[PDB]
């Protein structure tokens, strides 16, 4: 891959968007498979 | 100029062939951005854990420790039936083992601070079987290939057990093709 | 090589349809210029020669066994335990049931692990052992013309491989190994 | 009272042509199957 | 029990469950059986019932309104309500802060720190992300070695 | 200049005849704006898929595996979509195409020849003359099979008849 294209992917807004989309997916899947968790189960 | 494992792709620059099991296999070029020392340490750890995992999945189906808690041929069921306090104890012991074996150098910034620290060399040789230079290279290659094979086997075992809902040996002896 | 240049060696082609690959250098016994796919370029010649000899020997023994089974010649007491069936597949299943084939497997594997594997490894590491050599000449039949015996063994083993394959498939089709 | 438990996995199964339907048995039956 | 009643045996909680299920069933009555709308509404009913049953068994306390209430005082019987979740947060947040600070220093000692801050060096960033898992001992080690807190005479301050 | 294939059309500038099967045919000038190497990789991937698809159609019509229901090649698609075998084939083709992406990037960088994956298991292309003849044959067959597979599928859709049965 072009090093310039990789730097463009490394730019701040692209990384922020990708990381926060990944985090949103993590939270969404956590709530999809383990929903309605108002508490830590003990 | 071309990788041995994948002829049409170029040889990975960071893979110089010094490491055991090096056939120039790095199509995605992880070694370019991740230190090969860290990568090999991770590879050996994964391979060792999966070696033990395959051995355990295959053995604890036939031989168990005494007790209803430990009596479970199905490994995923054993995960739940085994005493939870014992499992947490194993987790804590693994943490302490990591800490002491890595000598407080357990992060990507300090793991290989000591030049003497070599990838995957944690000072573990209780019987001193690795002191023979003639057999050391063969043992290293065997360890790497075993780790790779055990990783693949453990993954296959886990997911075939998810599918069949029966142990590995029990599945192979009473096979029932997947239906929905 | 026995009859070098006529029976085997460089410049010999059993099937002139396919050109003698340059990789076939006429140094190996049984080299009659047949390798259309050019495997000799990449394969390990000693390993593949040892494999050929092993396959040929097993095929020769298998031809003798299948033939004596179809002819109905049985050792004293074999019929009572296994049965009077002449079918090779039925005999195989019955022997597996009784435990004969299991013991044969155990001892063949023991011989492999203790003799063939170490011998093959040493040969491939450069011991200079001739492929397929185990020193098994108690009757001393090979002392007169060892090269002639070698070529005869290789050719007989190849023919026996083809014959055994044909016999098995004939038994599958017609129920007769002759497949007349 | 507290002893290691050895459970025989094989039972009465055989790699082929046995009472239990093994992986090899499945492959064979599929090869000889009729649509 | 503290000042309220367990939610597993509360008429208000049962009434809320009944109301939710009845709303869903009324919505379902107008859809043919086996159609995607009917399946979706049945799954909603199942999810509601599972949520209420799990809340009842969790040991949550419910007030007169019929809704679970949280006892965030330190009581160990209700740790899972605020404390353990709070510990998980603090762990993750300290991870984030520690790795961010490490990357800030790494970029500070570079040829172009501003370039490293707008166009990141993601190999080093991932390195720090990995390091972040023992941030408590690492942060305390930094503090005790004196690399964390700056001296009063080395920080710019406005005139009085 | 004028293309060899089309006397009245000017030879495309990028098409200098070096590549196999290059007869100067590019009326719409895709080579003018797109990388000829990338286009050739796409061409050969398409042609290989199409040739294997034609052979698969014929072999499926004559023979089907004992463990699979017997059916026309086109219907086999919709059947295996639900069965799950189509999912496996798609997944493994995607797995190979993941390395295909790396191969394409290397081609762009100028390390590889378009369509050259160093795949000669039987060593049939060792000598040059034969290799060039084989490359011309490969591109010719690729194009012919790309046409023929579309012909097969559309004819089946029209007649609802396998090609072997239609030919009689
Ligand atoms: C890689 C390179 C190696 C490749 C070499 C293999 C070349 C292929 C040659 C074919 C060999 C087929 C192997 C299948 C063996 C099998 O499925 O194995 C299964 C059998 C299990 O035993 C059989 O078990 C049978 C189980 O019976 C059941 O099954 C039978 C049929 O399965 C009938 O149905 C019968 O009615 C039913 O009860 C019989 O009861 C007997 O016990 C016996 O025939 O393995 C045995 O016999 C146990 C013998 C011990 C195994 C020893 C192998 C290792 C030797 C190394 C030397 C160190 C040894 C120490
Ligand atoms: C620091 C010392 C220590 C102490 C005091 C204990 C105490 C205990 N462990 Mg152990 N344990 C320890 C270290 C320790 N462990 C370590 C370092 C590990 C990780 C390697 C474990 C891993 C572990 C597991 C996985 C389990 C226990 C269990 C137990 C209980 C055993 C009860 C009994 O009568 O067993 C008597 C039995 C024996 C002496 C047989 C020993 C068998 C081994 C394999 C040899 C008990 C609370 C069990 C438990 O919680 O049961 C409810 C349990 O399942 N422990
Ligand atoms: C798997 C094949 C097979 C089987 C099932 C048997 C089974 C038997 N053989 Mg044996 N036998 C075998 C191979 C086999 N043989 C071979 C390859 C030979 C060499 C030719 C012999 C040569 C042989 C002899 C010479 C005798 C037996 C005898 C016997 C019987 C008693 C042996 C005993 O107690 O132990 C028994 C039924 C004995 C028998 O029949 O006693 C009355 C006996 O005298 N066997
Ligand atoms: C059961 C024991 C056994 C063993 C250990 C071997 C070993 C061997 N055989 Mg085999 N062989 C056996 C039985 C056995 N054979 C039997 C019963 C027959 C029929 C009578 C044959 C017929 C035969 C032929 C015709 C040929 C071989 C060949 C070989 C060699 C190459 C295979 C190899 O190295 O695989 C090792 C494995 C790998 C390299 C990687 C794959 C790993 C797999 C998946 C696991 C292997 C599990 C292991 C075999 C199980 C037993 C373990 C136990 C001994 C501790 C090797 C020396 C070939 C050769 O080149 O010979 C010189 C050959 O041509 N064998
Ligand atoms: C008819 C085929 C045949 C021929 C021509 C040979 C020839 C040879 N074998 Mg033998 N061999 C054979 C079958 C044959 N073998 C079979 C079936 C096996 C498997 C059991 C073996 C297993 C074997 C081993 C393990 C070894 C030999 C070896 C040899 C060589 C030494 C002399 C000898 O054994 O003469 C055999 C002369 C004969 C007349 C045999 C045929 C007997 C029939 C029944 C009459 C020679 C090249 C030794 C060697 O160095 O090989 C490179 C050696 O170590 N062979
Ligand atoms: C605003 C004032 C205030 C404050 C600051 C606290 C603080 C605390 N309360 Mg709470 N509490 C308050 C008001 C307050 N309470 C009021 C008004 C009530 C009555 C309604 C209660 C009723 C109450 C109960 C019933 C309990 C607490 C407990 C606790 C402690 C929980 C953590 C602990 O034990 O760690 C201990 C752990 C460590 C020191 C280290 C742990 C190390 C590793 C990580 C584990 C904590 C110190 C619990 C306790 O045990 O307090 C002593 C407890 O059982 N509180
Ligand atoms: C899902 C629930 C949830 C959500 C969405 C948030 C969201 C947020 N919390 Mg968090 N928080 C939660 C649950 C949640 N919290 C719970 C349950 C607790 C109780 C333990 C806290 C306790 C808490 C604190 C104490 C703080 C936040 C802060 C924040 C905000 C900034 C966090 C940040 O920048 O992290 C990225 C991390 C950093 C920038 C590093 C520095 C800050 C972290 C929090 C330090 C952690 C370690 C440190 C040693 C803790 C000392 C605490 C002590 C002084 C009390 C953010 C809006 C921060 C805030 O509002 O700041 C104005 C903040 O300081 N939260
Ligand atoms: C459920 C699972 C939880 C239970 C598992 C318990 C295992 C925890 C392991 C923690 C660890 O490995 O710390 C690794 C750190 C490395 O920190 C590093 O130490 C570096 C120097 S050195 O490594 O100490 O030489 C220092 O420079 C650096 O800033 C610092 O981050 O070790 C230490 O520095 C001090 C360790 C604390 C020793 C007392 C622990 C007793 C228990
Ligand atoms: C290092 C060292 C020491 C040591 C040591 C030790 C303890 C070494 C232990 C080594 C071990 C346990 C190695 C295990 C390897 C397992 C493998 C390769 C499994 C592969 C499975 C596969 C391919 C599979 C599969 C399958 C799947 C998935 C599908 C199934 O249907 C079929 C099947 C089952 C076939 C000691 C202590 C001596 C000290 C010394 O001084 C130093
Ligand atoms: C839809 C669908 C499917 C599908 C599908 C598939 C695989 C569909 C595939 C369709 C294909 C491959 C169509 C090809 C059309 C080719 C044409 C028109 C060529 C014309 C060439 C010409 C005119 C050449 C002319 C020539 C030129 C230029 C130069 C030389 C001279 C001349 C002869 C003039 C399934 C089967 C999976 C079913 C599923 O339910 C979904
Ligand atoms: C040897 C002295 C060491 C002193 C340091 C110990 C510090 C920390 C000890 C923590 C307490 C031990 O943890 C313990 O709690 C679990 C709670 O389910 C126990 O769980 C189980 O334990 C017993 C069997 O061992 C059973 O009779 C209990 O009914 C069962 O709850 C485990 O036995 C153990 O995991």
């Amino acid at each position: 891959m072009d090093s310039n294209f990789l730097k463009y992917l490394s730019t701040a807004p692209v990384l922020l968007t990708v990381w926060l989309s990944f985090t949103a997916g993590l939270v969404i899947e956590a709530n999809r498979f383990f929903p309605d968790m108002l508490y830590f189960p003990m | 100029e071309k990788s041995a494992s994948v002829p049409f792709l170029s040889k990975p620059e960071k893979l110089d062939g010094s490491m055991a099991g090096d056939v120039g296999f790095d199509p995605l070029g992880i070694s370019y951005f991740i230190d090969v020392k860290w990568l090999r340490e991770a590879e050996l750890k994964h391979g060792r854990i999966c070696m033990l995992a395959t051995a355990g999945i295959l053995v604890q189906e036939v031989i168990h420790l005494p007790g209803p808690a430990f009596s479970s041929k199905f490994a995923l069921d054993a995960w739940s039936t085994a005493p939870r306090g014992g499992m947490v104890q194993i987790l804590i012991a693994i943490g302490l083992i990591e800490m002491v074996s890595n000598r407080f150098a357990i992060t990507a910034t300090d793991m290989f601070a000591n030049p003497n620290r070599k990838p995957g060399d944690l000072g573990f040789d209780p019987l001193s079987l690795g002191a023979n230079p003639a057999t050391r290279a063969k043992y290293e290659l065997s360890e790497v290939i075993h780790g790779r094979a055990a990783m693949m086997g453990l993954s296959g075992m886990i997911h075939q057990m998810i599918v069949s809902k029966q142990p590995v040996i029990d599945q192979l002896l009473n096979f029932k093709p997947v239906d929905a | 090589l026995y009859k070098e240049g006529s029976l085997q060696g460089k410049g010999v082609n059993c099937i002139p349809i396919f050109k003698r690959p340059d990789s076939l250098k006429g140094d190996a016994v049984g080299d009659m210029g047949f390798d259309p796919f050019g495997f000799s370029s990449w394969v390990d010649m000693n390993y593949v020669r040892e494999a050929e000899i092993k396959h040929g020997r097993i095929a020769m023994l298998a031809f003798a066994g299948i033939v004596v089974e179809v002819l109905g010649i049985k050792a004293p007491g074999a019929g009572k335990i296994l049965g009077s069936s002449t079918d090779i597949f039925e005999i195989h299943n019955a022997a597996v049931e009784k435990g004969s084939m299991g013991q044969i497997l155990l001892w063949c594997g023991f011989f492999e692990m203790t003799a063939g594997l170490p011998a093959m490894q040493q040969m491939l590491e450069g011991s200079g052992r001739t492929p397929g050599d185990f020193g098994f000449d108690p009757l001393g039949l090979g002392k007169k013309d060892f090269a002639q015996m070698q070529i005869k063994e290789i050719q007989n083993g190849r023919l026996a491989m083809l014959a055994v394959s044909g016999m098995v498939h004939h038994a599958l089709i017609n129920g007769k190994v002759q497949g007349l | 009272d507290s002893m290691i438990v050895f459970e025989n996995p094989l039972g009465k199964c055989g790699a082929y042509a046995s009472s239990c339907h093994t992986f090899l048995d499945e492959m064979g039956d599929m090869l000889k199957a009729t649509p | 029990v503290a000042g309220l009643t367990p939610c597993k045996d509360s008429k208000d909680f049962q009434r809320r469950l009944d109301g939710s299920v009845k709303k869903l069933k009324t919505r379902l009555a107008k859809y043919e059986k086996g159609t995607p709308p009917a399946l979706a509404l049945e799954k909603q009913i199942e999810r509601t019932q599972a949520r209420f049953e799990r809340y009842g068994k969790a040991g949550l306390l419910c007030g007169t309104d019929g809704l679970p209430h949280l006892i965030t005082d330190g009581r160990w019987s209700h740790s899972g309500e605020f404390v353990i979740p709070g510990l998980f947060f603090l762990y993750i947040a300290g991870w984030i802060g520690w790795v961010g600070r490490s990357y800030v220093l790494f970029a500070r000692e570079s040829d172009k720190p501003t370039e490293k801050e707008i166009i990141l060096d993601v190999p080093a960033a991932l390195s720090f992300v990995s390091t972040g898992f023992i941030w408590p001992v690492s942060a305390f080690k930094e503090f005790t070695s004196g690399n964390l807190i700056a001296d009063e005479s080395e920080i710019t301050v406005s005139p009085r | 200049d004028f293309s060899a294939a089309v006397p009245f059309l000017k030879r495309p500038s990028n098409l200098d005849g070096t590549l196999a099967g290059d007869v100067g045919f590019d009326p719409l000038g895709f080579s003018d704006v797109f990388d000829l190497r990338v286009l050739r990789e796409a061409e050969l991937k398409h042609g290989r898929f199409a040739m294997l698809a034609v052979l698969g159609f014929l072999v499926q019509e004559v023979y089907t595996f004992p463990f699979f229901p017997k059916m026309a090649p086109v219907d086999a698609h919709d059947y295996f979509v639900t069965q799950g075998g189509g999912s496996q084939i798609i997944f493994w083709i995607s797995f190979v195409e993941i390395f295909g992406v790396v191969a394409l990037f290397e081609l762009i960088q100028g390390k590889r020849d378009a369509g050259d994956f160093a795949f000669d298991p039987l060593g049939l292309g060792k000598d040059e003359a034969t290799l060039a003849r084989y490359k011309v044959a490969e591109i010719k067959h690729a194009r012919l099979a790309m046409i023929a597979i579309g012909g097969f599928i559309h004819q089946f859709w029209v007649t609802k008849q396998t090609v072997l049965e239609q030919l009689g």
